[PDB]
This record gives structure tokens, sequence and C-alpha cells, in this order.
């Protein structure tokens, strides 16, 4: 329903020309050159060292490297200014950051275990084919927050106990995953941005080579990771660390992103550009705007949570004043005296064909043979967890992003669905 | 007989072939795509 | 000359049937021309320039001055290529 | 091979996973990727794989200047080589 | 206030400029081009106007500046009502003003009252408006207030009361424009068709001339609009090169091949006559006067060259006008067949 | 939409369903010269109605796109556009249409500026190129086309339901023994 | 004289732009405090 | 069909060198039937047309062409049998076609040849029928055929100074530009189109 | 009675209701609701109405019925191609 | 005439030269022929008009002629 409604949210509180805020607070249209002439001024002013990044939901493939070549150029690698919630996740392998088992996995395993994640409220499609699958054949467990799933599951617990039991061998889901053939583990992406997230990376880790969820005689990889930001995976596969974190940042970047944004992340006397389509949130951190596309509106390529790379297809072109992300990138580059070596799409897709092939591919997932090598567990490594519940992000499944905040019939949709469907307890029925 | 002949042959042999539509093709779910992985 | 880069552009040609098509739609055409079946607003835009202003009007040079040594895509950005109003 | 990190800004590795054009250094990032990650634990390591891939050895210094080497057909030790005169360019480079 | 003004020009009649301009005193030789300007790129344009006779081509015309649904004609506007001009200027974001005293009025009061009561209301009008992004006034080349024309004395006044009422205010100073409607060529053509033998002049023939083409003039308009910081300052425009009346004559003859021939007559007894009997197009006070004033370009403010517009020269603009009227004599057969 | 295997095995036939490789020559292009490269190794050989994997193709302005009669002096910016190829499903609001769909690929263009008029508020397109779609009987006419015209073009390859059992037994099914578990 | 409000009405039908704050307003660090436009009640929120 | 008809099988027991593909239907006259006419035969086929004894008296009625690379069975496309003339659009790339009426034989005789070259070379017969003339310029400006041997080449029923094939099925109906009056040049010019869509 | 309230949205099929009705002067360009608001409820015995909006076929709307025997006594129905309202007589 | 073809230098002129050194293709070619038959007033025959190959014999060409004004 959210996909299928919320493309109302493009159809107000739409930015639709550059615009620049006084000291007062006191915002004003300007025109691009000056916007662009401004921000390259203050980029050549700034030294490197105190200039950083944040990767928006909605970002994608050209719009990211884009930036991502303009930051190297200015010197700037750190790609993210958030220090209180970062995915623990290394980019190197695409095997590490991507669902090994596609979203047909479902169906081939017969025992599927979720880590903090609730398929019913994100990804729905996944949730009903989940349901396909335990009613054919397939056991459901879950260690985390006890939804109501519309198939039954096994709550085997909420708290990082289960898994220190499981890593150790003592609990008897162990041997329960040792005995089934093709287990897989799901995992949240908020589960990883926890603060121990690479503990609990680690931990999975280790307990899927001890139990075979990636197995060579099997000829089986069931370790996923569900993610939450399409933004966030398009990052991961150009290669960006989601850890690097700029603690000081004198010039922020704001690439679209209007979730988890808190006023203590952005130093007050830092400059921040926000490019955005919406006003809810990050436009009101920015010293600079810049309207962008959105996805029915940019033709762009998206890889989505199983590696999968699809593409975009432009419907209706950017409203009022609004240029392609892209294209601002590489004319802000120009304009600072760092131009980009591509000037339209087919040479843009020619540096991400440069910086990694298998997106040239698309509609079609590029098998990766390290898969066990990066899922390989280390030895030293800390593997500590914390002694506290693990959690699910998603409160409003109406409202999640800046589009969906936008829409109307979102907000319909929660005030009359939000009362009914709370409850602190668990329907016992299924 | 003019050199032509031959391409009007050809074009009437080609226009009565048999004609099958995509839509109504079968197509088979694929089993498991069997992961590798890189030896050592 | 602009006639010659009219030419020049469709130059890439290797059909004869087709290049002779072309030959007699310019050989119509020209006939037009002399016997004024066109009219001359009409028919020259053949003639005009690519590049070049008119020679019968005042050109503004705001664009390039402006520009200056800057790239044809960056020229375009600020152009723009929708109607800004809607 | 412990200095990567100072002298690299990123490291890569774009190849194909079922070539023998690839085969040598497909094999040597499969056997020396976690010695290199050790050696160098923050340092950017890349690995990219694609069917019919050039081989290349994409080494990111500091201002956003790559150099790209084509290691088709190169034995590991070929490879190594590569990378050691990737990694000393670094000063000659910045 | 904010003098910015976003506007696409990169569409035909059909797209949206962005622009809604009201344009006061379209009605007469160059409202038509400027009105047009606007109009050709999607631009909305209002044309208020009282003008007798109402089915004129001069108001006809109008209509094709913009086309169906952009263009706007104002009959029976009222020049001393301050609703008047609220109502014409109240959806408009550029205020075009073209009202000056026509060249067939002598009366110094009518000219005053055209030159400077309009403008000025118009000023206030925009100034109470906070939407009119932009003001362009049209004053004359060469206004002074010790100038003999009462036109320019009162240009003079009218600009400064434009500029004291809405000081982000562009006035323009065209030099002579031409064209194909204009009042130096045509005049010129109908003047020497008229006598057949000479064209009178009333003087030495020695003042200084700056002839601009009024589509240089238009393009001026339109890059003055492009051009935020050209808002509150004055601009002269003119022609590459500064020609004498003489040389300008000798210039028309030369390109149309008609022999020239000059006629003079006393100034003061021309001055009288003219003072003293009925004006209209061809039979001025005002023509007299401003024979013997110079109109050119000074140095004093602004030129084209900062609109960033290259006016063409006067010999090869004006030649397109007088094809028709050209000197049959000897010519070859080949050119018989026309 | 679909001539028996190897029917045609004309010169003509296999040069519509080869793509051409690119050759680098803008300053760009050259810079990125091992793009080119890489993008040319890895593009799908040649294109087919049993293809499976999706792929843009640069437009061929050469000696073959003479035919095009988009390129006169008022308008010079049809030529070298990009097109989709796809075939257009029925949508999943009904499943037995009047006039069904999917026999045929649907060439199509994005469209540019779109706005509606203040006077009425009536649509308004900038260009008029893009309106309509194009349809043709087969992939390898549709592709033929694009050379012809000089228009580049993404292939996106059509998915269809997978067959599965279908019986009206299935609907009674005995669930086991009770003391099973 | 009302075209204003037809021609905003048509933009807003398929595009309507965000009211961006104006005059002097309150900040919390780096960052603009407005009150929600929205019409509709936070139901959970308040209870 | 209650009528006395004969096939035209005079034309393929002439030219010996030809197969024969004729049909006839209710959805056309009694006395009507199509046949197949190879491109590089059609020119010897009228002059043997316009001089044979029962064909002496025939006139032609149309002439005009088909896009038929865009054509494609919109409904009942299980249907479609292998003797339908249908069948042979289907990846062609022009499809000419003429129609005449025979005195005589009081019967209507339509020839259909298909066009596979790019050019769209075809012999003209506006030399043997003389109202072709016309009927040829149209077809030729409308679809971009090229007649060879033709007696006048010129447009007929389009505008000055213009190269377009409208009639082909790439062809927007809005055109691709709008003529509109300049006054800055005091007369009509012709730019770039914009439309209304409904 | 606020019109963006649940209750308000659910009794008006999640839209947002006008009171006054005077919104639908500018919105629809007509004063027709509140000209149709002005007829009262219809009272029918039975529990099924046919409404053909006038006299006579071909002279209103097609020709529909609407079901009276509502789930909560007395509710009333509006046809959906005129704004005419009916409800059953209870008795 | 060559005056107007801007990308020929009049100072360092070899009359020897073929037209493609002094850098005129075909269609320049075409079009500076015609510009001296307007000139001269005169009208090349088909055979020498295609056999011209520099200036030298458009020159000796002319010279011959009576005809040219
Ligand atoms: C009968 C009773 C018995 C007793 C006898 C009584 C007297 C009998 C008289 C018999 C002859 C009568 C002849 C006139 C008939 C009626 C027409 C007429 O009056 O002229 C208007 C008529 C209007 O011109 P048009 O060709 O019809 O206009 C066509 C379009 O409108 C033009 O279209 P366009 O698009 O080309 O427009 C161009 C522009 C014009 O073109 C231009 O743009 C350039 C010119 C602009 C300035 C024009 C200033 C005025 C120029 C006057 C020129 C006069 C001609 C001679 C010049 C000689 C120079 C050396 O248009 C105009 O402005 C038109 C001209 C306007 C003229 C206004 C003044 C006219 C009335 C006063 C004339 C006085 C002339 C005195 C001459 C000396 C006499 C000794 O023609 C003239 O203007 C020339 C008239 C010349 C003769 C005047 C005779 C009356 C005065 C004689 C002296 C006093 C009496 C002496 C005898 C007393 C005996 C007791
Ligand atoms: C059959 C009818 C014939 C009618 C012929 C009429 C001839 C002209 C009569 C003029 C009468 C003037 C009365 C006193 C004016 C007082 C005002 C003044 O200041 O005097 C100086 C006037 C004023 O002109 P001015 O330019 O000096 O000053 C303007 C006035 N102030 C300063 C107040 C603003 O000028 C004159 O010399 C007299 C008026 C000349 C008018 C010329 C146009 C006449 C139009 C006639 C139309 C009818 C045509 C009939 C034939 C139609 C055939 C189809
Ligand atoms: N050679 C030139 O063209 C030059 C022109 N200019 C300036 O540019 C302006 C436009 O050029 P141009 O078209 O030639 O000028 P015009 O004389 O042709 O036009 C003047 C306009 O003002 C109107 N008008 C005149 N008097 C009044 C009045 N008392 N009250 C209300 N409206 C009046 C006129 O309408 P109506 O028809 O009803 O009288 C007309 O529309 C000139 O007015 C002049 O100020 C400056 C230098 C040279
Ligand atoms: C009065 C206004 C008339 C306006 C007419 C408008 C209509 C024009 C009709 C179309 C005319 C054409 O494009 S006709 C198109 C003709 N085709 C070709 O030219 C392809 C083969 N080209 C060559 O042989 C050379 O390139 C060549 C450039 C000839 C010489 O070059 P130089 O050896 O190097
Ligand atoms: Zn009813």
């Amino acid at each position: 329903d959210k996909t299928r409604h919320a493309f109302d949210g493009l159809k107000r509180q739409r930015i639709n020309s550059p615009m620049k805020r006084s000291k007062d607070g006191n915002y004003e249209d300007i025109f691009w050159e000056e916007a662009i002439q401004t921000i390259s001024k203050k980029c050549l002013n700034t030294p490197s060292d105190q200039i950083g990044a944040i990767i928006g939901e909605f970002a994608d493939i050209e719009s990211i490297t884009a930036l991502k070549d303009f930051l190297n150029r200015l010197d700037v690698d750190n790609f993210e200014v958030r220090q209180h919630g970062n995915l623990k996740v290394s980019p190197d392998f695409r095997a590490n950051y991507l669902m090994n088992s596609k979203i047909t996995g479902v169906e081939d395993a017969d025992v599927l275990l979720l880590v903090g994640c609730n398929p019913r409220y994100e990804a729905p499609v996944l949730n009903a084919r989940i349901l396909k699958s335990t009613r054919k054949n397939l056991k459901v467990f879950n260690i985390g927050t006890n939804q109501d799933l519309n198939y039954k599951n096994v709550h085997l617990g909420n708290s990082t106990k289960v898994l220190k039991e499981i890593a150790d061998g003592t609990h008897p889901f162990a041997e329960r995953l040792k005995k089934a053939k093709l287990p897989m583990i799901m995992v949240g992406a908020s589960a990883l941005e926890r603060e121990d997230g690479a503990e609990l990376y680690n931990t999975l880790k280790v307990i899927s080579n001890k139990t075979g969820v990636i197995s060579e005689e099997k000829s089986w990889n069931g370790f996923n990771i569900l993610h939450k930001e399409m933004g966030r995976i398009n990052a991961l596969e150009l290669g960006i660390n989601p850890t690097s974190v700029n603690k000081n940042a004198k010039l922020v970047f704001i690439l679209g992103a209007d979730n988890n944004l808190r006023p203590e992340d952005i130093p007050a006397d830092a400059f921040v550009v926000y490019f955005g389509t919406h006003g809810d949130e990050g436009a009101y951190y920015a010293d600079i705007i810049l309207p962008t596309a959105a996805y029915t509106e940019k033709n762009a390529t998206w890889v989505n949570t199983e590696g999968r790379v699809q593409q975009g297809r432009l419907v209706v072109m950017p409203p009022g004043d609004a240029r392609e992300d892209w294209q601002i990138i590489r004319a802000l580059s120009e304009e600072a005296g760092v131009p980009l070596p591509y000037d339209s799409l087919e040479e843009l897709r020619y540096r991400v064909a440069e910086l990694a092939p298998h997106l040239l591919k698309y509609d079609y997932i590029e098998p990766t043979i390290f898969g066990k090598v990066a899922l390989s567990a280390q030895q030293g490594v800390k593997t500590t967890l914390s002694p506290t519940p693990i959690t699910d992000y998603i409160d409003n499944f109406y409202m999640t992003d800046a589009i969906s905040r936008a829409s109307v019939t979102m907000a319909k949709c929660s005030t009359a669905f939000n009362h009914e469907k709370f409850s602190n307890f668990k329907n016992l029925a299924k | 007989s003019r050199p032509g002949d031959e391409e009007q042959n050809e074009m009437i042999r080609i226009a009565s072939q048999k004609r099958v539509y995509l839509k109504h093709q079968r197509v088979d779910r694929p089993a498991r795509q069997e992961a590798a992985f890189i030896s050592s | 000359i602009n006639f010659g880069n009219y030419i020049r552009e469709r130059n890439h040609y290797r059909d004869p049937g087709l290049i002779d098509h072309r030959i007699q739609l310019g050989y119509e055409l020209l006939y037009e021309a002399e016997m004024h079946f066109s009219q001359h607003t009409i028919l020259m835009q053949y003639l005009s320039p690519y590049n070049t202003p008119l020679s019968d009007r005042g050109y503004s040079y705001l664009e390039k001055v402006k520009y200056g040594n800057k790239s044809k895509f960056l020229q375009g950005f600020y152009k723009g290529n929708k109607p800004t109003e809607f | 091979q412990k200095l990567i990190g100072t002298n690299l800004r990123e490291l890569r590795f774009v190849f194909c996973q079922n070539s023998q054009r690839s085969l040598g250094l497909r094999n040597y990032i499969a056997k020396n990727y976690w010695n290199l990650k050790n050696q160098n634990p923050n340092f950017p390591l890349i690995v990219r794989e694609c069917e019919e891939a050039d081989p290349y050895i994409i080494a990111r210094y500091q201002y956003g200047v790559e150099k790209k080497a084509f290691a088709a057909n190169n034995n590991e030790a070929e490879i190594e080589n590569i990378i050691k005169t990737l990694v000393e360019q670094s000063n000659k480079v910045n | 206030r904010s003098t910015q003004l976003k506007f696409y020009d990169g569409g035909n009649r059909q797209s949206i400029s962005g622009i809604r301009a009201t344009i006061f005193g379209a009605t007469g030789f160059m409202g038509p081009y400027i009105g047009a300007a606007l109009g050709y790129i999607g631009s909305d344009v209002i044309f208020p106007h009282n003008h007798v006779y109402a089915y004129d081509d001069y108001v006809k015309e109008l209509k094709l500046c913009a086309g169906s649904g952009q263009s706007y004609i104002m009959r029976h506007f009222n020049y001393d009502d301050d609703n008047m001009y609220d109502m014409a200027i109240k959806n408009s974001n550029v205020v075009i003003n073209l009202v000056g005293s026509r060249l067939q009025n002598k009366n110094f009061q009518k000219a005053a009252y055209a030159n400077i009561h309009v403008a000025k209301k118009i000023a206030e009008a925009c100034a109470r408006n906070p939407n009119v992004r932009r003001l362009i006034h049209f004053s004359a080349a060469g206004a002074d207030t010790k100038s003999p024309s009462p036109d320019l004395h009162t240009k003079f006044h009218g600009e400064e009361a434009v500029l004291n009422a809405f000081p982000n205010a562009t006035i323009f100073r065209p030099c002579t424009v031409y064209g194909m409607q204009d009042y130096f060529i045509r005049h010129w053509i109908k003047e020497r068709d008229w006598w057949y033998h000479f064209n009178i002049v009333t003087d030495d023939c020695t003042a200084k001339r700056q002839p601009i083409l009024i589509n240089d003039v238009a393009q001026c308009v339109l890059n003055a609009l492009k051009l935020q910081e050209s808002a509150g300052q004055i601009y002269e425009l003119g022609g590459p090169h500064v020609y004498s009346r003489l040389e300008v004559f000798e210039m028309l003859a030369n390109l149309s091949g008609r022999p020239p021939k000059l006629a003079h007559i006393p100034h003061d007894i021309a001055l009288k006559i003219t003072q003293n009997f009925y004006n209209w197009e061809f039979f001025n006070m005002e023509k007299v006067i401003k024979d013997k004033l110079d109109l050119i370009v000074t140095g004093k403010h602004k030129t084209i060259s900062d609109l960033y517009v290259q006016p063409v020269s006067f010999p090869q603009g004006a030649e397109q006008f007088i094809d028709d009227v050209r000197y049959r004599g000897v010519e070859t057969h080949d050119n018989l067949e026309k | 939409m679909l001539l028996p295997k190897n029917a045609i095995q004309s010169a003509r036939y296999f040069e519509i369903q080869k793509i051409p490789a690119k050759i680098a020559k803008t300053a760009n292009e050259k810079i990125l010269s091992v793009g080119v490269a890489q993008k040319n190794n890895i593009q799908p050989k040649t294109v087919t109605a049993q293809g499976q994997i999706g792929f843009v193709q640069h437009p061929q302005l050469d000696s073959s796109c003479q035919y095009t009669q988009f390129y006169t002096p008022q308008r010079r910016d049809i030529r070298g556009r990009v097109a989709r190829i796809y075939i257009q499903d029925t949508n999943h609001m009904h499943d037995t249409p009047q006039i069904p769909e999917g026999y045929k690929w649907t060439l199509e263009f994005e469209r540019q500026a779109q706005y509606k008029t203040p006077w009425m508020g009536w649509s308004f397109n900038g260009d008029t190129f893009s309106k309509r779609n194009h349809y043709f009987c087969t992939l390898e006419d549709a592709i033929s086309y694009c050379k012809q015209m000089g228009f580049g073009y993404e292939v996106s390859f059509p998915r269809s339901r997978y067959h599965t059992r279908k019986s009206y037994a299935d609907n009674m099914l005995w669930p086991g023994h009770d003391n099973a578990v | 004289l009302n075209r204003m409000r037809f021609i905003t009405a048509q933009r807003d039908r398929s595009r309507a732009p965000w009211q961006s704050p104006k005059g002097e307003g309150v900040f919390q660090g780096k960052k603009l405090i407005v009150a929600s436009n929205s019409p509709f009640i936070d139901d959970m929120s308040i209870r | 069909m209650q009528n006395k008809y004969m096939q035209p099988i005079q034309l393929f027991i002439v030219f010996e060198k030809l197969n024969s593909k004729m049909w006839i239907s209710k959805k056309l006259n009694s006395n009507h039937s199509i046949a197949l006419i190879p491109s590089n035969w059609f020119y010897s086929i009228n002059l043997f047309l316009k001089r044979e004894l029962l064909f002496s008296n025939i006139t032609l009625i149309e002439n005009s062409a088909i896009d038929t690379i865009s054509y494609n069975l919109e409904t009942n496309q299980n249907d479609l049998d292998k003797t339908n003339i249908e069948n042979y659009f289907f990846k062609n790339k022009m499809l000419v076609f003429y129609n005449y009426y025979n005195y005589f034989l009081k019967s209507k005789l339509t020839l259909f040849i298909i066009l596979n070259n790019l050019n769209k070379n075809i012999d003209s017969i506006d030399r043997i029928f003389a109202n072709a003339n016309w009927l040829e310029r149209e077809t030729s400006e409308m679809y971009g055929i090229n007649y060879k041997w033709k007696i006048d080449t010129r447009k007929l029923l389009l505008d000055y100074s213009k190269i377009e094939n409208p009639m082909l099925k790439e062809f927007q109906s809005e055109g691709t530009q709008d003529a509109f009056y300049n006054i800055f040049e005091n007369q009509v010019v012709v730019l770039k189109n914009e439309t209304v869509e409904l | 009675l606020n019109p963006y309230s649940y209750e308000a949205l659910k009794e008006n099929h999640w839209l947002v209701s006008d009171s006054s009705k005077k919104n639908s002067e500018w919105t629809h360009k007509s004063n027709a609701e509140q000209l149709i608001a002005k007829v009262p409820i219809i009272y029918v015995d039975s529990n099924i109405v046919r409404c053909i909006g006038g006299t006579e076929i071909n002279a209103g709307h097609p020709q529909v019925y609407i079901q009276l025997d509502t789930r909560k006594h007395g509710t009333p129905q509006t046809c959906k191609y005129c704004g005419l309202r009916y409800a059953k007589k209870m008795d | 005439v060559l005056s107007n073809f801007e990308q020929v230098n009049l100072k360092n002129l070899r009359w020897e030269q073929n037209f493609k050194k002094l850098g005129l293709d075909s269609l320049d070619q075409t079009a500076l022929l015609a510009s001296i038959e307007h000139e001269f007033t005169i009208l090349f025959p088909d055979g020498v008009f295609e056999g011209f190959e520099n200036l030298e014999q458009v020159v000796n060409y002319i010279l011959k002629n009576i005809n040219a004004v």
C-alpha cells in the first residue's frame, strides 16, 4: 500500500528553485548560477579536512557517483556526518552487504531466522512470499520483537543473549540449524546500524559458518541483510564506506537525507548545502537548498536489497526549476574548477562502469564467488554484544520517508489505521 | 527470368512461416542457482 | 556556404536511390524559390547561418559574456530546458 | 603492504569470476584479501566481479587521482609486483 | 524589494515564459515590436490604450504579439485614475512605459502631461504593487531641461519623476529608431514621394544622428530584463556610428538610387509657420526643432555595450526597407525579369 | 511475434541482431576509454527475443541512419534520441480486455516539458514527437527501425507468470494424522 | 484580475510549492523550528 | 457471390516465370480480385494490361501504399491462417497497391507489390496510365516511395520548402513545426511546434 | 466537529467535509450541492426503492435501485446519479 | 572573390596549389567557381568546370576567354 499510494507526496511540498537562508532565517529564491557560485566559493575556501557529506534515502547510482567523484577531486573522503547511527558493514564484497540468497531463496530454505526484521512492515510482498513458503514447507524463527506476522513464528528472544548462546553452541537452535538443510538468516539493517553492529555482524558470520548457512557442499549461502535505504544500498554498491564519519565538518553536503537528522549532528557554525525534493526535513538545516529530481522524474539506476540492478525511467520532468542531482554536481564541479569527465548520462554510466561494471547489466543479479571469503569469521574479533533488546525502526508504516510524510493519502491511512493496528500484545490466534 | 525473382521467392517463403507470441509461451520457474565459491 | 553546410550534414549518405530522391526534392525546392512559390522567410531557413548572426540584425552576446570559457553542458544547465512556472 | 593506508586512498579490483584471463588476479585476491585487510584495517579494498570483464587494479591516491593497471594473464607474482609498484608510486604522484 | 525575474526564453509563443507584462503606450510605432519581443517567448502581455480610431491597424495588430489567452487589450483606459493603473498592473511583474508626447503635438501642456503625469502615475502604481519586479520607462536621447524641444524638456522631468517614485526603474534613451513603420525612413520616403523634387529642410543639416534598429531596441529590452543589475540606471541606445543629417540623406540616396535634392526653407519662417498652423504627422514643430538638435549617445550614462547588444550599422540595417522604392534607371535584361 | 527458430539466416538479419561496439571519440569518452572497453566487453553481443539482460545502446550517427526524416532545419533534436523497447502487457485491473495487449513490442520516447497553460489550464507538450508510442511485430524490426533512424535504444525484456500446476482437487487436502508432530 | 488563484490552483493540482519560512524564526542549532502545517491530527501522539 | 466470375489468370499464363497468389473475399465486391505482383515485373505487367485485348478497356481507379512495418493483429491473433493476405504485411517495409477496373470483363483487379528495399524503389507506370501521375506523386510524397522513370516527381498536396512523409506511422499527426506571423520579419514564418494534449 | 477528525472522516467516507457547502461554489463551479441539500429525505415504505431521476425513462438517469433495509434502521441512502436521499419509513 | 572564403590566406597564396591544399573541399570548390563565374559574367562548360584543379588554370581560361567582362 505504501508504494501504491505514496506517489501523492510528489504532488506537494516540492522544492522548485534554489534557495538561500539568511541568518534571521528568511528563505529567498536565487538563480542556479548564484547558488553554484557561492557553493564553489565555500568549497574553495574550506579546507578538505572539515568537509563532509550525508547520503540520502533516495540517492541513485548516478548521483552518488557524481558526489563521490566531486568529493574525491576536492580530497574529501568521509561521506558521513552523523555519528549517532552508522551501518556497520564493509563495502568491499557485495556478498557481505547483499542478500546472498535472492528474493526467491525463501521458497528454497527450510528454516528462516529473522534478526531485528519485520517483513510485514518492510517489504510486505516479501512477507507474503514468506507466508507462501511457510505454508508449503518452511519454519520461521524470530530474535527480536514479536510482531503480528501473518504466519506462525517461533520467538526465541529479543536480547543479544540468544545470539551469544547460539554462537557458543549451547542453544538448541544451533543443533536445529545443523539438522536443517538450506537454512537462511535475514537481518535487518537496524541491527547492523546498532552501536555494536560490528560485533553483531561478526557473531552472525561465525554462527553461519558453524551452522552451515554458508555451505560449499550444498552450494548455498543463506546469509542475507534486509536494507532500509536504497541510497545506502547504492553507496555500498559504489564502494562508499558507511563507517567513515567526519566528527567535525565545516561544510556539509546533505544529498537528500531527511531521516535520523538531529540538530546535534550539524555543528552550529557549519555551512549546509542540501540537495533535496521536499522541505519536510533537511531543508531547515540547509544554508543553501538545491531542488532535485524524484524517482519518477530521474532516468537513473537503482540496486535493490537482493543485488538486482534495475533502471528507473523518466515519467515526468522535475517540477519547476529542479535539475537532476548528477547534473547539479557536474555544474558545481566545473564552477569550482575540478570538471568531471562526464557531460551526459552515457558518459556518467561509462564512469559507473569504470567503478563497478556489473551495474550496466540491468534487471540482473551478477553472481559473486567470494561469498565464503567475505563472510568468513576472523580470529580475534570483538564479538561482544550488549544486553539490550533488538528493535525495529519502523513505527508508522504509512510514514517512513519524506514523500510519505508529505502525502495526503498516507496521512488518511495513518489516522484511520494506527489506532486499530496498535497493540502491545501478540495475536495468539495466528 | 530477372535477377529479383530470387528475392521475391524469399519474401514469399518467409511470409508463409508459422508465428507464435511470447505471451502464450510457457515459462517454468527456474531452479535455484547453485552458489559457487572460489577454491582456497 | 550555408547550403554547403546543409549538404555536408547529409554527406554521410551511402544509398544511391535515397540520394536520387533527395536530389529530386532539392531541384523541386530550387524551382519553387525561382518561381516565388515559397516565401522568403520560409525558404531562408536553408540559407541561414548555422552559428553566425544574421547580417541584417544586431546580435546579443550577453550569453557569451556571461558563460565565457564554460562548457556547453554548463551553458545548457544554466539556460534550462523547461518552463519554470509549471 | 603495511603502508597502503597512508600511501593510497583506495584500492579496487575489477575482474571476471570465470575467465582464465582473470584467473591470476582472482586467485591472488582470494588468497591475500584478508592478509591485506589485517595489515591495513580501515583501508578500502573493493572487489568487483563481472562476467567477461577485463582484469584491472585501480589505485586511487589522492585529490581524485587514479591509476589503472591492466592485469590480464598475470601470475600472482606479477600481481604482487604491480600492486607494490602502485603503492610505491604514491610518493611520486603526490 | 527584489528585482529578480526568473523567466525561460527558450520557448516559442505557446510556451510559458514566466513574464507577465503591462505595456503602456503600445499603440505607437515601437509598441507592437516591444510587445512581440516578450510575447514570442510565451509571456503574457497587457496593452492598456485609449486610441482613436479604435479600428486602426495600430490597435488591431497588438493582438498578434502573444496569441490567444496571452495578449489582452484594455480599451477606454483612463490616464488620470489610479484604480485603472492598479487594475492594469495588478498581475504584471514587468511594467513597460512608452507613453510619450507624439511628434504631432506642439502644445507644451499636453506634452508635459503625456511625458510626466502618465509616467509618474505608472511609477506610483508600480511602487504600490509589490509584485512589479521590473519597470522600464522609455525616455528620449538628448533629454535636457534647457532643450528647446518641449518633448525633450518634459521627458527629462518625466524620467526624474519616474526615478523618484520607483527607484528601481530602468530608463532607456534611444536615438532615432528606424524601421518599416518608423518616423524616419518612412517619413523620408513619403516626403520625397509627395514633393517628387526635393526634401524640405529647415536648417544647415549638420545635426548629429545615431540611428538604431528597432529589432536592436527590442533585444536591448530583453537583455535589460535578463540583467538584474540594469535596474535603476539610465541607458542611451544608438547605432555603431554617428552621422549628420546631410550624411544620412546621402546614405539613403545612395542606397535607394534616388538622386538627392534638399530644398532649404529659412528656419525662422518655418518655425513661425509650423507653430502658428495646425500640426499633423508630416507637418509639425517638433520635427523643425529637432532638426537642429543633436540626438546621439553621450558618455554620461550606460551605453548599449553594457546591455551586451551589438547594433547593426545603419547602411546595412536600412537597406531592406527601401527595396521597393528603388530608382529604375538603366538595368540589364536579366534584371528586367523581376 | 516469434518466427520459427533460425527461420531467417540472412546477413541483414544477423547485422540487425548484432549491436555495434562504441569507439571513443569525444574527449570525455577518451578519458573514460577504460569504461568504454568494459562496457563493450560486458554488454550482450547480440539482441534476441530470448535475451534476459537489459542494456542501453548509444545512437549510431553513421551512414546507416541516412533514412531518418526527423532532421530538418527547424528541428534538430529528434535524431540521436534514446528510446525504450519493451512489451506492454495488459493492466493488472482486468484480465480479458476487448483489445488484448502484449502481442507487439512498444517503442517509447521519454516525454519532454509538459505544462498547463494559464488561460484555460490545458496541457501542452514542448515537443510533439513523444506523444504516441510506436509498435512493431518483432524486436528485430524495432531494432532495425532504430538503427535506420539513428535513435539509441534501451531494451527491457518481458517477464511473464511461471506456469504452476492447477487443479480443483487441491482445495480438498487431508491434513494428516492428528498424532503427527 | 483573479487569474492568480486559478493559475496557482492548477499548478498545485500537480505540484504544490513548499512554503518556506519568512522573516525571523526560532533556531535550534543549525535548524529552523516551525510547527507542522498538516491539517490531520496526530492521534497516536495526542493519545 | 451468385455471379459469373473468372480469375485473371491471363497475367500469370503470359508471364510464365511468376507464381500466382490471388484472393477474393465477400468483404469486396463480387467481381473484385486481389493478386500479388513483384516490383521487378510491375512495369511489364502494366504494359501487358494496357494493350491486351480483354484488358485493353482497363482504367487505373486507385493507387496508394501501406506502411506494413508497424502492422500488428490487435484482436483474434490466433485465428490468422497462412492463406490470409495479412501474412505478407509482417516484416515488410512497405506495400504499394494499385486497383484497376476492366469494362470488357466487368471486373476489378487489385495488385499488391511488396517493397523491402530501404529506399522504396519501384518503377512508375504514369507513362502507361495517364491518371497515375498525380496518384504516384501523392504516394511518393506521403510515404516516401522513390518512383523511377516517373513523368513528374514534383510534390502534390505538400507545403512549399518542406520535406516530410507524414503518412508514415513514425510521423505524429501534430507535425513538427507551426507557421506563425513574425512582426520582426513582417511576414509568415515557421518555427518549432508546441501543441495541446487532450 | 472538525472535518479532519477520525470520526468525521469515517462518517464522510474519509473525505474532508464542508458543512457550509460554500467551497463547492469554487471547487466545482456551481451551487448544486446547496440546491440539492434543501430537498428533504424521501420516506419510502418498501425496503428497495427505484430511482430514474424523473417521471419517465430516458428523461432522467439510468434506472437504479437503492437498498433502504440498512443494517442500522432508518439510515438515509443517497442516489448516485442524483443527490436525492431516500429512507425507509420505519414504523 | 576568395576573400569571401575565409579559410584561405590570401597573403601566402600559391596559384599552382590545388584547392584542397588551399583548404577547399568539393563544395567549396564549386561555390568558388560559381562565384568566379558571377564575377566575370561568364559560364564554364561542364568539362572545363570539372577539370579545373587550381587557380592558375582558371586564370588562364579567363585570359583566353573574350566574353569576360
Ligand atoms: C473659385 C472662386 C473664384 C476666385 C478664385 C478662388 C481660388 C481658386 C483656386 C483654384 C485652385 C484650387 C486648387 C486646390 C483644390 C483643393 C485642394 C487643396 O486646396 O490642396 C489640398 C491638397 C491636399 O493634397 P492631396 O494630394 O489631396 O493629398 C493626398 C494625400 O492626402 C497624401 O497622402 P500621403 O500618404 O502621401 O501623405 C503625405 C503628407 C504630405 O506629404 C509629406 O509628408 C511632405 C509634405 C508635408 C508638409 C506639407 C505642407 C504644405 C505644402 C503645400 C504645398 C502647396 C503646393 C505648391 C508648393 C509650391 C512650392 C514652390 O500628406 C499631407 O499632409 C497632404 C498635404 C497636406 C496639405 C495641407 C495644406 C493644404 C491647404 C493649403 C495649401 C496652400 C498652398 C499655397 C501654395 C502657393 C499658392 C500661391 O493638395 C495640396 O495640398 C496642394 C494645394 C496647392 C494649391 C492651393 C490652392 C489654394 C490656395 C491658393 C493661394 C490663396 C488664393 C490665391 C488666389 C486668390 C484669388 C482671389
Ligand atoms: C462639409 C463639412 C466641411 C468641414 C470642413 C472643416 C474645415 C476645418 C474647420 C476648422 C474649424 C476650426 C475652429 C476653431 C478651432 C479652435 C481651436 C484652435 O486652437 O484653433 C487652432 C487649431 C488647433 O490646432 P493646433 O495644433 O494649433 O492646437 C491644438 C489645440 N490646442 C492647442 C488647444 C490643444 O488648429 C487650426 O488651425 C484649426 C483646426 C484645423 C483642423 C484640421 C482638421 C479638420 C478635420 C475636418 C473633418 C471633416 C471633413 C469633412 C469632409 C468629409 C468628406 C468625406
Ligand atoms: N524615433 C522614435 O521612435 C523614438 C521614441 N522614443 C520614445 O519611445 C517611445 C515609443 O516610441 P514611438 O512608438 O515612436 O512613440 P509614439 O509617438 O508612436 O507613441 C506614443 C504613445 O503614447 C500615447 N500617447 C501620446 N500622448 C498621450 C497622452 N497625452 N496620454 C496618453 N497617451 C498618450 C500614444 O497613444 P495615441 O495613439 O492615442 O496618441 C502612443 O501610444 C516614444 O513615446 C518616445 O517617448 C525616444 C527616442 C526616439
Ligand atoms: Zn436518482
